[PDB]
């Protein structure tokens, strides 16, 4: 249920 | 948190979300103390009994939040952890005694409207606002009966020890205090699954500041009439805290 | 040495809704 966080993490 | 509200916005700016990388999901709570130092519940990195042990490259620290499953973009930020202590005499085999850990992160965070440290309480604080009865503040994105679209936030008040030791067959320690309300007082609330590891406040009516006294630790069940929630008494942790901070910048 | 002072409430002297509940059993 999360939302995709950004890659570069 | 059960029978908590809403969070208003900024109302807790201190607050972390511990964040599993893959599967990624929530972890667990804790809070800010200091552009690089995070606090948690050692049961949150390390539990044996339910095979948890986990390492820095593991995880992630997600800092300005309100949304629980959102990525808030321009508000959170997201940080890496450099080093995880654990309590050296964590007790995780039997009664949670010492759930305390600290995380220091890669970079310093930036502070923000929504990013800021709360204070870490000193002994005259700690006597003062630690008395049966008094109210503290638990925040957390957990469940909400034994999951919310936003940080939800529950006051409840401080209980006498004879009745936090009364309440349960688990050996309770001076390193621990438990809050909630009686079945006679009507009210009630709770920390439950996911709170883990976030705050208990208080907001000091000597100089206006908040204060993080304790710890989301324990409980059986959430919210169960005549059962308490248990909190780290983070006072009586203070020396490790600060001999770690002390000896790892 | 800023700890604690939220900057939309106690930075602002604005008060969060249920605080007051917190200063008032603080007996
Ligand atoms: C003493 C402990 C072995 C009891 C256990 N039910 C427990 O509470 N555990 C076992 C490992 C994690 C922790 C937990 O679930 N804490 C979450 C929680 C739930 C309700 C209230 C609070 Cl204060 C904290
Ligand atoms: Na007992
Ligand atoms: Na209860």
């Amino acid at each position: 249920d999360f939302e995709e966080i950004p890659e570069e993490y | 948190i059960v029978e908590g509200s809403d969070a208003e916005i900024g109302m807790s700016p201190w607050q972390v979300m511990l964040f599993r990388k893959s599967p990624q999901e929530l972890l667990c709570g804790a809070s800010l103390i200091s552009d690089r130092w995070v606090l948690t519940a050692a049961h949150c990195l390390l539990y044996p009994p339910w095979d948890k042990n986990f390492t820095e490259n593991d995880l992630l620290v997600r800092i300005g939040k309100h949304s629980r499953t959102r990525y808030e973009r321009n508000i959170e930020k997201i940080s890496m952890l450099e080093k995880i202590y654990i309590h050296p005499r964590y007790n995780w085999r039997e009664n949670l005694d010492r759930d305390i850990a600290l995380m220091k992160l890669k970079k310093p965070v930036a502070f923000s409207d929504y990013i800021h440290p709360v204070c870490l309480p000193d002994r005259e604080t700690a006597a003062s606002l630690l008395q049966a009865g008094y109210k503290g503040r638990v925040t957390g994105w957990g469940n909400l009966k034994e999951q919310p679209s936003v940080l939800q936030v529950v006051n409840l008040p401080i209980v006498e020890r004879p009745v936090c030791k009364d309440s349960t067959r688990i050996r309770i320690t001076d390193n621990m205090f438990c809050a909630g309300y009686k079945p006679d007082e009507g009210k009630r609330g709770d920390a439950c699954e996911g709170d883990s590891g976030g705050p208990f406040v208080m907001k000091s009516p000597f100089n206006n500041r908040w204060y993080q006294m304790g710890i989301v630790s324990w409980g059986e069940g959430c919210d169960r009439d005549g059962k308490y929630g248990f909190y780290t008494h983070v006072f009586r942790l203070k020396k490790w805290i600060q001999k770690v901070i002390d000896q790892f910048g | 040495a800023d700890c604690g002072l939220r900057p939309l409430f106690e930075k602002k002297s604005l008060e969060d809704k249920t605080e007051r509940e917190l200063l008032e059993s603080y007996i």
